[PDB]
């Protein structure tokens, strides 16, 4: 429903510490 | 520009993002405007008419 949104990736402050 | 033209140099900004700023300034989250944008636009147009 959002008009004008682009594709990108976000960072997770838990995945690198857990993996 | 929004409100930047009355407090210094003018800053370009899209009008929907200015509306999101004004909605967040009173406590309402920006999601209700970024999702239900067509409804708000139609209500504003109906009020102006
Ligand atoms: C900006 O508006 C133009 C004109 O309607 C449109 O072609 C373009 O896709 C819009 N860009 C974004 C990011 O919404
Ligand atoms: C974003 O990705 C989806 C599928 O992954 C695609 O349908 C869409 O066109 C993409 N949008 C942009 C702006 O790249």
């Amino acid at each position: 429903v959002v008009i004008g949104i682009v594709n990108n990736t976000v960072y997770d402050p838990l995945q690198p510490e857990l993996d | 520009s929004g409100w930047t033209f009355g407090a210094g140099p003018a800053l370009q900004i899209p009008f929907p993002m200015q509306m999101a700023y004004r909605f967040n300034g009173i406590g309402v989250t920006q999601n209700v405007l970024y999702e239900n944008q067509k409804l708000i636009a139609n209500q504003f147009n109906s009020a102006i008419g």
